[PDB]
């Protein structure tokens, strides 16, 4: 059909343009969002001309002018004041949160510079105590999800087939002093391999045939004609080339 | 597999054959005839991947499959990686006779 | 791996024990050539030529009986595992009898326990105990050349007293739990069960003759009963069964469990009896029959019945064989209960429910090859002899048949469908219609030793099926002690559907081969279907340097049969293999071209999709800059339509009061930025002054890096399984 | 295996081509509606200029 190489160039050249078709689709979905934004700002524009048109007609009413003393702020002057209030409160909080992070980093610098003056080894334990925590969170969610499956099976909302699950491993020390610990670990292993137990009963009696299935087979077989199944010889020797 | 996304798929077939191998576990209540019959399926499955030429894109992985099948020619092609004859013996027992007895052992040695 | 198979085909027929037994037969032929016949007439018919099996196997060794020395010759099928010596053509052990058997042995049988062998002749039985196994190789007495084996004669005094009694059939009682019991059938129509604890006295005796109430007369009717077929010829056990509750009276709460013994007569009437060696004899072991054979035959299904085999399946299948070469396949079913309607006048109020035999089919064996004689001789004598039936230890839908002129294999294709139907539901009518699709039994003539009428046969003397060391295999040993070996197929393959390849193609979008991806063998199984034979040539035994050279005319008929089977069942089917593989490969040759033409089209659209995306972005930014210019004209108009108000509102003054406050909070806030920046500058300058002694690189060992990578793999894969499981529940519980 | 990928790929080329062509026509509709808006705006810019 082909060589081992032609059938591999078909795979790699497929995967290199599949990668591009995601890259160019992502720009096509991005630009639709920016076009949808622009359609929205275009309707804010259409509203702005009618806002201006009505405002321009109201400005000619000689009865309007005497009410202006009690007017609220206009909805842009109030909004610029709401933003100034929002920005002032942000600039106030962020100055406190930057100062409190900088005090926290400096309490931790004073603590590291304390810790240094009495000797070695914490950095090994943060790694393993985080792996111990992650594996516990894995066992916790796994137990919660299995209880949810139990509840859905009790409710007859989920029926199931069968699935399985994994196991661990560990590596050894190299540098010269644990031989007796591996040999005691192997000797306790071998001692726990050593021999098990026995059983006795009668053979299980084979299942009886349903009396209905048996009566069906009686009546199938009694009506069948039984013409013999011969060893088949070739049905024409009169096609020899001699 | 992390460095080479062209071999990685085949390196993980080799790697998962290196997880289906029936090795004896001391804490495990099986017979020798169970280990033997499971190892015979694993051998018939490893040889199946050699007939379908699965590893003929990297000769190192093609050698590892022959080694894992107990090929005494491919094992002797690895002699520059076998510093002594008794490691060659134990390799040859692992990949050609996992139910070896003391009473057979002189013949292999 | 495959390679170990061919070595044993060439080694084993050339082994020294087959040479010793071929040399001895030349040393028995020199002494009776010459005394001329004077006038007298022996008033006797010749003896009945019985079908031998003087061979068995155990654990991976073959055992050949040697009646010239009174021993078994024991030969090993396990080579020394690896290492590179050849198996020694010279090596074997001799198991010599302690007391020798005082009769001609035609058969040997191993016990259910695998410890005891019966040595079986027309005038006796002797039973040889296997010696203990030990040493480097698990050998008899630790690897001795000759071992003596303890022998016990069975029923000796009953064969040594009554000259007219002969053995017809024998077997082991089917128990691994009890002491070894034999079962005999003798020429007085009685079955006798003997214990090896009490080898001269029968533990149970079963008269097969209906003769109750008339005692006190002798002995001579033995001529006339035999002519009418009223002699029991053979027997076999079905599997352990629960006794039908109507045979005992109404006062037992336990279920009684016995072996069903099926007994065949020469007239072809079958009878049943239920036998236990564990229960009191109270209505156990009455005779039951004759058993009705449906449908009713007008020839009566022959009067030459000679062998019987009770296959271990549910319902039971009983194979009945005849000297004509016919084999009947009787399904055993429990009888009907009669509805009490519409008959008066039956006189006996004791109808025991008797089971019925149902013939599924009959097989007719080619016992010698049929050649083309001319149409006009009404007296061509059909070649008949006693069929011998054998169980297959690896296939419960196959059995095998030995006879004087060859060996036949028979598979029952319908057994798996019978098991499928009985295992389907009480409404599943379709599984009974799958039993009515016409798949006959397959019949294979494996060995022929009478290929021409003018040839004398080579009767089989040894037959055994090896299960575990060569694959499933057959061993046959001729009357000349030539050793012949066929590997058996492990499966009883039924025939496949008629040709998955009269497909005319149809396009739209998807490939026809997506259906053939689901099953891995789909094309290989199609070629294995087209290659399938309905007929072969049998394998032929080489003619002897002592035989008569045949008339040339029959060699031409034998060769004209042979090349035609090759032209019709091999060459044609291998040319159809080729035409199919040609058509398959051509479709793949064009499909890859189509994939390269699809691929290069998508390679051309790659550029056009980019050259469009760039222009769409350049067109969007031009529309965005224009909206922004319109909005900055709008914002300027809305700001000129507000500058013309003649007085400040209360809210424009209360905003000014608030706006005048913020500059003094912005002073304190900007000073707080300066204070925090001078705090950052100070901390950063203070940290920097500490960087000028080294830190020790924390080299994780290349095994501790492996540990952490292995654990991050275990925990990474457990997280995948939890994500999979949550998505699968989310797919199954749609709301 | 190769055919399924190349057929799924051909379907996703044609999808992005259709979606790109749609965005072009939606941009052309925006550019026309921007002209209706800009041509409603100019008559108000003129009225203020006369009133100042």
């Amino acid at each position: 059909v082909g060589t081992s190489e032609e059938m591999k160039m078909l795979r790699t050249e497929s995967d290199d343009l599949h990668t591009f078709l995601l890259e160019i689709k992502e720009t096509t979905e991005s630009l639709h969002g920016d076009i949808s934004s622009l359609k929205t700002t275009l309707l804010e524009g259409f509203a702005g001309v009618e806002e201006a048109r009505e405002q321009n007609e109201r400005n000619r009413d000689s009865g309007y002018l005497h009410l202006l003393y009690k007017r609220p702020l206009d909805p842009k002057s109030e909004a610029q004041l709401q933003e100034i209030r929002r920005l002032h409160q942000y600039v106030k909080f962020a100055v406190q949160d930057v100062n409190d992070v900088l005090d926290l980093e400096w309490d931790q610098h004073l603590e590291q510079k304390k810790k240094q003056r009495h000797l070695l080894v914490p950095e090994r334990e943060t790694l393993f105590n985080t792996l111990a925590n992650n594996r516990e969170i894995i066992n916790q969610q796994r137990k919660r999800l299995n209880h949810l499956v139990d509840s859905l099976q009790q409710l007859r909302l989920y029926k199931q087939t069968s699935l399985w699950s994994l196991s661990s491993a560990v590596p050894s020390q190299s540098s010269i002093h644990s031989f007796d610990s591996d040999l005691e670990s192997l000797c306790n292993a071998l001692l726990k391999t050593t021999i098990e137990s026995h059983t006795k009963s009668l053979p299980k009696v084979p299942a009886k045939l349903s009396p209905m299935k048996q009566a069906q087979l009686r009546n199938f077989l009694a009506k069948r004609k039984t013409p013999p199944v011969r060893s088949t010889a070739p049905a024409s020797l009169s096609r020899s080339a001699f | 597999a992390d460095a080479s996304p062209a071999s990685a798929g085949i390196c993980r077939i080799m790697g998962d054959l290196m997880r289906t191998m029936p090795i004896l576990s001391p804490g495990n209540t099986q017979t020798l005839t169970e280990l033997e019959l499971k190892w015979q399926h694993w051998h018939e499955e490893c040889e199946r991947y050699l007939q379908d030429s699965t590893f003929a894109t990297s000769p190192h992985l093609e050698s590892l499959l022959k080694i894992m099948l107990g090929d005494e020619a491919a094992l002797l092609e690895q002699k520059e990686l076998l510093s002594n004859w008794y490691h060659f013996l134990v390799t040859r027992l692992l990949y050609s006779n996992p139910t070896v007895k003391p009473i057979d052992l002189h013949y292999y040695a | 791996p495959v390679g170990d198979g061919e070595l044993w085909q060439t080694w084993l027929p050339n082994h020294v024990v087959f040479l010793r037994l071929r040399e001895g037969l030349k040393n028995q032929s020199p002494t009776e050539a010459e005394k001329p016949a004077s006038s007298s007439l022996p008033s006797s018919p010749p003896p009945q030529l019985l079908t031998r099996n003087v061979v068995f196997g155990l654990g991976g060794e073959l055992f050949l009986w040697d009646g010239e020395d009174s021993s078994f010759l024991v030969v090993r099928l396990r080579g020394p595992s690896g290492g590179g010596e050849e198996p020694a053509l010279s090596q074997y052990q001799r198991l010599l009898c302690i007391n020798p058997p005082l009769f001609e042995i035609y058969q040997v049988l191993l016990s259910p326990t695998q410890h005891h062998v019966a040595l079986i002749g027309i005038k006796g039985l002797m039973v040889l105990e296997l010696p203990k196994r030990w040493g480097k190789n698990s050998e008899f007495e630790g690897g001795k050349s000759t071992v003596n084996c303890s022998t016990t004669p069975v029923a000796e005094r009953f064969f040594t007293s009554s000259t007219s009694l002969t053995l017809k059939h024998a077997a082991w009682y089917p128990s691994e739990i009890l002491d070894p019991h034999v079962v005999l059938l003798t020429s007085d129509n009685v079955i006798r069960i003997y214990s090896l604890r009490e080898p001269q006295t029968p533990t149970n005796v079963i008269i097969l003759s209906e003769a109750e109430e008339e005692s006190l007369v002798l002995n001579k009717g033995r001529a006339y009963t035999a002519s009418l077929g009223e002699t029991a010829v053979a027997f076999d056990f079905g599997p352990l069964a629960a006794v039908p509750k109507t045979l005992f009276g109404q006062n037992g709460k336990d279920e009684v469990v016995a072996y069903p013994l099926y007994i065949l007569y020469e007239n072809g009437e079958t009878f049943l009896t239920y036998i236990s060696l564990l229960h009191s004899p109270g209505n156990i072991g009455k005779l039951l029959g004759p058993l009705p054979m449906h449908p009713a035959a007008e020839d009566n299904y022959g009067y030459d019945a000679c062998a019987v085999l009770c296959l271990p399946c549910v319902p039971n299948i009983l194979v009945i064989a005849t000297e004509s070469g016919m084999l009947y396949h009787c399904v055993v079913l429990e009888g009907e209960e009669e509805d009490d309607h519409t008959s008066e006048k039956s006189w006996d109020s004791r109808i025991d429910l008797i089971p019925s035999l149902y013939v599924f089919e009959c097989v007719e064996l080619e016992l010698a090859l049929k050649l083309a004689s001319g149409e006009d001789d009404p007296f061509d004598s059909d070649f008949s002899c006693p069929v011998k039936l054998h169980r297959d230890p690896k296939c419960p839908s196959r059995y095998h048949c030995t006879h004087e002129a060859g060996v036949h294999s028979v598979g029952l294709t319908w057994i798996h469908k019978l098991h499928k139907f009985l295992g389907s539901d009480e409404e599943d009518k379709d599984s009974l219609q799958e039993l009515s699709t016409e798949q006959k039994c397959f019949v294979e003539h494996i060995l022929c030793t009478k290929p021409l009428p003018c040839r004398q046969p080579a009767p089989i003397r040894g037959f055994w099926i090896v299960p575990d060391i060569l694959g499933p295999t057959m061993i046959c040993i001729t009357s000349t002690y030539e050793c012949l070996i066929w590997p058996l197929l492990s499966t009883v393959h039924p025939a496949s559907p008629p040709l998955l390849c009269t497909r005319e193609d149809v396009e739209v979008a998807e490939s026809p081969l997506r259906v053939l991806a689901e099953t891995p063998d789909s094309f290989e199984k199609h070629i294995r279907s087209i290659l399938q034979r309905s007929v072969a040539n049998p394998a032929f035994l080489k003619a002897s340097e002592k035989d008569i050279a045949p008339p040339p005319e029959e060699c031409l008929q034998l060769l004209s049969r042979a090349t035609q089977v090759f032209r019709e069942q091999y060459i044609l089917k291998q040319d159809l293999a080729k035409e199919e593989i040609q058509r398959r490969v051509k479709l793949l040759c064009d499909q890859k071209k189509k994939q390269l033409e699809d691929l290069s089209y998508c390679r051309e659209e790659r550029k056009s999709l980019r050259e469009m995306a760039e222009r769409l972005a350049d067109k969007y930014e031009e529309a965005k800059e224009k909206q922004e210019d319109i909005m900055n004209r709008m914002k300027k108009l809305l700001h000129s339509f507000h500058s013309e108000l003649p007085v400040l509102s209360d809210s424009e003054r209360d905003m000014k009061k608030e706006l005048q406050l913020i500059p003094d909070q912005l002073r304190h806030l900007g000073n707080a930025i300066k204070q925090v920046t001078m705090k950052k500058d100070y901390q950063q300058q203070k940290m920097e002054k500490v960087l000028s002694l080294p830190k020790p690189t924390i080299i994780l060992s290349a095994y501790q890096r492996k540990c952490i990578q292995s654990i991050l793999k275990e925990e990474g894969e457990h997280i995948r399984e939890m994500v999979k499981q949550i998505n699968d529940i989310r797919n199954h519980v749609n709301f | 295996e190769n055919g399924e990928k190349i057929t799924s790929l051909h379907r996703e080329v044609e999808k992005v081509k259709l979606d790109q062509k749609r965005l072009d026509q939606e941009l052309d509709f925006i550019l026309s509606q921007q002209k209706e808006l800009e041509d409603l705006l100019s008559p108000l810019e003129e009225l203020v200029k006369e009133q100042s």
